[PDB]
């Protein structure tokens, strides 16, 4: 099967356990990690973190049984990568530099993966001196881009008979013709460190470093990519796991350009237009994050697991406030119940139990919130209904209805949400 | 024909402060943009500032904001130009003028009426 | 006097309704249609003419009232004169004056001359209702006069729908350019011309000749009526056996004196009570009707404005750098944005507002802007080239080292966009005009059965009650229903009045008294429009109170009026 082909074709497969990086592919490959190499939360565990200094490196020595597999044999390289969003000032100063993040170079023919501004570069060199290069340019929308603060999957295939292909997130993003090249006598050592980088705040996160001994087909890439991402625990905007007792910013997946705002304590919530940043000189635009209500997930009774009962709080003026639906409260069309924040009315019951589930789009870092009543019945998935509550403008009020259950197979649905915590790799310009 | 008369000039020590008042005697005073000009020795009348028809928006020439503040009082039928940190360069005859148009203008020709004048010596 | 009215009633009563009566009915309905068309023109023209003619709101209000002022003056003048010089001649003169001035108003550029042309057009058309009704009343007999006069009120709504149809079929073609509204004016100036065309073929009614000691012309006109009707009914053998009828600078001064005498004889001891009751009735009814019929569209417009405000969208904290833009924006607010080195070329804005923004090293070029403002904004090293940005567009801002170049010429006054949402006006007026058809039919059928007084009082009290339902409709959908209800349930009250005033005054004073009462109606209409136009948005109890009290006064005074059903016309 596809899984068997993917497993039998591995020569190097890094894995971190007990704060130790080791080769678990079967072939004994000694790994030497320097003291300054950091550990960060990963996709399904911990990931290597490389800061720009002279002590953050990870060198891998290929075994004698494998050291010449790169000469004229097709090969693939895969890994999860996370790069901070580059600043406009930095993008204008160091926008032309080309600093490498991974390399296997003779100490010299070999290969390298490097970064040039918002560009991913894959370089192949042979003994004769010929050079082949792939230079993939990131998207102009930093919210939906790859070399932004989010985790991504990168797979590079090299078939010595036809071409080299670059795959991002399970999709082809570039190609080069590796034809007539010499012999790639790659060095026995694989270096995972920032080299030739002039910025002291340049750091990258690398996980699941793997090397395959053939040119993987698109189906195999799909299977590997999916193989990592599996529904067991939820993820934030950046791909990290959701946590309890942490503040998050909710952004509808349907309309990423909107923030959530609160009218009054014990009232409803609506979607507003979030501020944005745009630059034609550098050709980068995005919607500035970190604006709106801050939310907190707490246990109903530190990783949020799918199908977990949670209480949702809206931090506001140094005070928390439950989100829920008062008994026989106002609603749109009688079934689009309107969620209220910090509701406190004597003589009325408030339903505050929600369930954090992943019902759609396994490849995206989004989550659904079902809302139940006190009788265990489901009030529905949290979403947005457009209405005119009172004399206020025509807004999109947050709701919890069972309508969304009938359209979980649609391309885009309004019940998905991004939980965005503050991160140091994203600073608004 | 609106008659504009300026006052408040004289000799002022360098780095001081001064105020010029432009009194108009015509019930129809709120339909003009009020412009302050100055004429230095050997140079031409160079536009200094202007104030709109309702005292909300101002219009400052280049290098002026920070030392010139232009305002208008519609109850007292007057216009005011406050000058500060006066250097030797700011020695000139200051004129008050009215424009009846609907656009801000810096050209001396486009202004309809003109004041008598005041002297400011640093 | 009364003996002649008996003999006069006998002649036409035998020949009966026939060819001549229908012919005069149509050729007079043409004049009434001209009046109905004239009263709508300026209203369907203001939204489009406000650009070319640089019209302030004050000018819009004065133009709105000029037609009623002219109609007042014309009603008084032509009604006063027609009792001396005749009905046919005076109607020809007045309609020709209307046609001439309404045609000239289409080729007119200035605002003042347009106002003068429209006022004289109104003066020409003021005397149609009195002269038409009085004149046709003298070819009818008492067995069915009320119904016969009531079917003559149908042409007014025909003219209204004609004006609405032409407005819809001409004005929206804004790309013609002399734009299309002048063409609409010229096309609407036609029914008066056709009225003169069709009126030249009719005799002057014999009652005027008899009242002026000219029985010979009366006899020949009655002979024409008999010959025409008999040729119609296929009875040429019958002969007009009726014998002769019973016999009973200085020029300008004499005419003025005769007119003054006719007017003063209306307040004499016999007609003082009737005249005062009629003055009160006409004033109150006109005040209420015009106030409401102009208050309804204003409320629709205001409610739409509230919806528009509730539809606005806000954009906070945008930062743009080194970007160019050419995309039209509408009904938006942009708050607290920063724009550095931005080029805005070919930008069109409508109801767009900018607050607390900052512009630095930007560049505008060719920007149109309606209802666009700049509040608390800062401009540094910005250039405005070929722009629509006027001085009043900058509210509380400050500009440093900016410049305006190639400042676009045009009307400084804003709110002068070529195309306003005037389609709703056309459809609303069309529905309101159609609302009077069932009322016209029922009133015409039941005037001579129920009676003039009873129908008048019933319709007046029903309208007074229906006014109370004003608050029950607060949506744009309810206002249309209320407008159709009030218009269609009050039209009968008007018909009963026209028939009742005609039948209550002597033939020597019918046109003078009716003209005076219609002038009073137009004055009350002006006052009602003025007062009621200040209630939109303020509240909803005030219009109800005013228009209910006025109609109550009208019904109270109406009930005290004599009865004229089944009485010979004298
Ligand atoms: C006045 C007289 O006139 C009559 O009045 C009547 C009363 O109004 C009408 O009835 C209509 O209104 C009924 C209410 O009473 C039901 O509609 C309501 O569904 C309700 C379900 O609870 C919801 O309130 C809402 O549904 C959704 O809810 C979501 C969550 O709340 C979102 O809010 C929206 O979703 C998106 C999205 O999908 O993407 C989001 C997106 O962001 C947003 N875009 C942006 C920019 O934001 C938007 C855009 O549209 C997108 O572009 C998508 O195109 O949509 C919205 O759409 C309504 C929606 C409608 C249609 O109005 C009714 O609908 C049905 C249906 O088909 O499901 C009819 C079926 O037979 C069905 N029966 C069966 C057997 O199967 C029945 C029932 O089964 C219910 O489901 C409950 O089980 O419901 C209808 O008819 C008659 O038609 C009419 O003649
Ligand atoms: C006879 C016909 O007249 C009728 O006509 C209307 C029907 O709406 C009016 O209704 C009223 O309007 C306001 C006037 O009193 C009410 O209070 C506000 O008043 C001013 C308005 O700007 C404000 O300036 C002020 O600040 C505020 N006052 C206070 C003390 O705060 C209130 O307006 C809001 C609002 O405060 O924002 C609207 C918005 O929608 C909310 N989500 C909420 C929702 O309306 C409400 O939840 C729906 O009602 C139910 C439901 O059906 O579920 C019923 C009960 O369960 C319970 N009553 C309620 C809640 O449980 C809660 O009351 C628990 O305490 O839920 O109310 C409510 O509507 C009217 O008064 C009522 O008599
Ligand atoms: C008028 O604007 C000033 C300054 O506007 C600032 O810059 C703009 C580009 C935008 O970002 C605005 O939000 C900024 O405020 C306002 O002065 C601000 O006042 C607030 C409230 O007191 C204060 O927090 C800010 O620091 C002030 N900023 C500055 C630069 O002074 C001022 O309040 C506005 N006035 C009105 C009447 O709207
Ligand atoms: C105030 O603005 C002037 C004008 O610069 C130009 O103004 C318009 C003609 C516009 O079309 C633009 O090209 C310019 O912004 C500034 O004077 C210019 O200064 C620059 C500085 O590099 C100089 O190269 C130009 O020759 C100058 N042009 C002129 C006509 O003098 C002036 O510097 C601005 N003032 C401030 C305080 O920034
Ligand atoms: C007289 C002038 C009045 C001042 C007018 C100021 C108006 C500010 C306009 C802010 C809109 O800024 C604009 O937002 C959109 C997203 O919505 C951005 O995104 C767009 O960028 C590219 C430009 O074509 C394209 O990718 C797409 O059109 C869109 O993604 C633009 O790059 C940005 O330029
Ligand atoms: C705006 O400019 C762009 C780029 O030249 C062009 O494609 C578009 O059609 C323009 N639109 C208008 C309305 O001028």
């Amino acid at each position: 099967d596809i899984d068997v082909i993917l497993k039998k074709s591995t020569i190097l497969n890094l894995d971190i356990n007990n704060d130790i990086i080791s080769d678990i592919s079967g072939f004994n490959s000694s790994v030497i990690t320097y003291p300054d190499a950091q550990l960060v939360p990963g996709i399904n565990g911990k990931a290597i973190h490389l800061v720009n200094n002279e002590s953050s490196e990870v060198i891998v020595h290929k075994a004698m049984d494998i050291e010449y597999n790169d000469m004229f044999n097709n090969f693939t390289v895969s890994f999860w990568l996370r790069v901070p969003k580059v600043s406009a000032s930095h993008l204008e100063q160091y926008g032309t530099n080309e600093y490498s993040i991974i390399s296997s170079m003779k100490k010299g023919s070999g290969w390298s993966v490097s970064l040039k501004g918002n560009n991913l570069i894959w370089t192949l060199k042979d003994s004769a001196g010929e050079v082949r290069q792939i230079t993939f340019r990131d998207l102009p929308d930093k919210f939906n881009a790859y070399l932004a603060n989010k985790w991504v999957f990168i797979t590079i295939t090299n078939d010595r008979l036809s071409s080299a292909n670059l795959y991002i997130n399970g999709v082809l993003m570039g190609s080069a013709e590796i034809t007539g090249l010499g012999a790639i006598r790659e060095d026995n050592n694989i270096t995972l460190k920032l080299d030739r980088c002039n910025n002291n705040n340049q750091y990258v996160s690398i996980d699941k470093f793997r090397i395959f001994c053939k040119a993987l087909n698109p189906k195999e890439i799909e299977k590997l990519y999916t193989s990592y991402l599996s529904i067991t625990f939820l993820r934030d905007f950046w791909g990290n796991p959701l946590r309890y007792d942490t503040e998050y910013y909710l952004i509808p997946v349907a309309s990423s350009s909107k923030d959530v705002q609160l009218k009054n304590i014990t009232d409803y919530m609506y979607l507003t237009n979030a501020p944005s940043y745009t630059n034609g000189k550098l050709n980068i635009y995005y919607r500035r994050l970190y604006n709106g209500l801050k939310f907190i997930i707490k246990r109903y009774t530190s990783f949020v697991k799918s199908g977990d009962f949670i209480k949702l709080y809206v931090s506001y003026n140094n005070n928390e406030h439950i989100v829920g639906y008062p008994k026989d409260g106002n609603a749109f069309n009688n079934l689009d119940r309107i969620l209220r924040v910090g509701y406190n009315a004597p003589g009325i019951p408030l339903y505050k139990k929600m369930e954090a589930v992943k019902l759609r789009d396994l490849k995206t870092y989004s989550v659904q919130l079902k809302l139940y009543d006190d009788k265990n019945a489901s009030l529905g998935l949290v979403g947005t209904h457009n209405g005119q509550i009172g004399n206020d403008p025509n807004r999109d009020i947050l709701i919890a209805s069972n309508w969304y259950f009938n359209h979980l197979k649609d391309k885009i649905l309004g019940c998905d949400w991004y939980f965005v915590p503050t991160d140091e790799g994203w600073t608004n310009d | 024909q609106v008659q504009l008369v300026e006052s408040g000039g004289g000799l002022v020590q360098a780095g001081g402060s001064l105020r010029l008042s432009c009194a108009a005697s015509g019930r129809t005073f709120s339909r003009f943009i009020m412009g302050w000009f100055r004429q230095a020795p050997g140079k031409e009348r160079e536009f200094v500032a202007a104030v709109g028809k309702s005292g909300d928006t101002t219009y400052y020439a280049d290098s002026m904001s920070g030392r010139f503040a232009i305002s208008r009082d519609n109850a007292k039928n007057t216009v005011y130009l406050q000058m500060i940190s006066l250097k030797p360069e700011d020695t000139a005859v200051y004129y008050c003028a009215a424009d009846s148009s609907y656009f801000y203008h810096t050209h001396e020709s486009e202004y309809d009426y003109w004041g008598q004048g005041t002297q400011v010596t640093v | 006097r009364e003996e002649l009215a008996q003999q006069y009633e006998a002649i036409l009563r035998e020949c009966g309704h026939g060819r001549f009566q229908w012919t005069l009915y149509f050729v007079l309905g043409l004049a009434l249609m001209a009046d109905g068309v004239e009263v709508f023109v300026v209203g369907f023209v203001l939204p489009s003419a406000e650009k070319d003619m640089c019209l302030s709101d004050s000018n819009k209000g004065m133009l709105g009232l000029i037609v009623y002022l002219g109609m007042m003056v014309g009603a008084f003048l032509w009604g006063g004169l027609a009792d001396r010089l005749g009905r046919r001649q005076c109607l020809l003169i007045s309609l020709s004056v209307n046609s001439v001035f309404a045609f000239f108003s289409s080729f007119v550029q200035g605002y003042g001359t347009f106002l003068f042309c429209r006022l004289l057009s109104g003066v020409g058309i003021g005397g149609s209702i009195p002269i038409v009704f009085s004149y046709f009343s003298e070819f009818l007999a008492q067995e069915k006069r009320g119904e016969h006069l009531s079917w003559l009120c149908m042409f007014w709504m025909i003219g209204g729908v004609y004006a609405a149809a032409m407005a819809w079929a001409i004005i929206p073609h804004y790309g013609w350019s002399f734009h299309s509204w002048r063409v609409f004016v010229l096309v609407c100036a036609f029914p008066s011309v056709f009225a003169i065309g069709a009126l030249t073929t009719q005799p002057e009614s014999p009652r005027f000749f008899l009242e002026n000691g000219k029985h010979d012309e009366a006899w020949m006109v009655l002979k024409q009526v008999h010959d025409t009707n008999m040729r119609a009914k296929g009875h040429p053998e019958r002969v007009f056996s009726v014998t002769h009828i019973k016999t009973i600078g200085v020029r300008a001064l004499s005419l003025g004196g005769q007119v003054w005498g006719n007017f003063l004889s209306c307040f004499g001891p016999e007609y003082r009570r009737i005249t005062l009751m009629m003055m009160g009735v006409w004033f109150t009814m006109s005040f209420s009707y015009y106030g409401l019929t102009v208050w309804f569209p204003d409320m629709i417009r205001h409610l739409q404005a509230v919806d528009y405000a509730a539809r606005t969208k806000v954009f906070p904290g945008e930062r743009v750098e080194h970007v160019t833009f050419n995309f039209t924006l509408e009904n938006q607010i942009h708050r607290g944005g920063q724009y550095f080195n931005d080029k805005f070329i070919g930008l069109r804005l409508k109801s767009v507002s900018f607050e607390d923004s900052l512009f630095e090293e930007c560049y505008f070029e060719d920007v149109t802007s309606s209802n666009t403002f700049f509040r608390n904004c800062t401009f540094i090293n910005t250039v405005f080239y070929n722009t629509d940005l006027f001085e009043y567009k900058f509210v509380n801002s400050r500009l440093v080292n900016s410049t305006f170049l190639h400042n676009k010429e045009g009307c400084p006054l804003d709110v002068t966009g070529t195309g306003e949402g005037a389609y709703m006006v056309y459809f609303v007026s069309f529905l309101g005009t159609l609302a009077v058809l069932p009322g016209n039919i029922v009133s015409a059928l039941l005037m001579d059965k129920i009676g003039r007084l009873r129908m008048l009082a019933g319709s007046s009290v029903m309208s007074c009650v229906s006014c109370f339902f004003l608050s029950f409709g607060n949506s744009e959908s309810a206002m249309i229903a209320l407008l159709c209800l009030f218009g269609g349930v009050s039209i009968a009250s008007w018909n009963a009045l026209d028939v009742l005033t005609v039948e209550l005054y002597p033939s020597d004073k019918r046109t003078t008294a009716f003209g005076f009462l219609n002038a009073l109606c137009k004055l009350a209409a002006v006052l009602g429009i003025s007062i009621f136009t200040s209630f939109v948005g303020i509240t909803k109890a005030a219009p109800i109170l005013f228009a209910s009290a006025a109609l109550a006064l009208g019904s109270s005074l109406a009930l005290k009026l004599p009865e004229t059903r089944g009485q010979v016309l004298q």
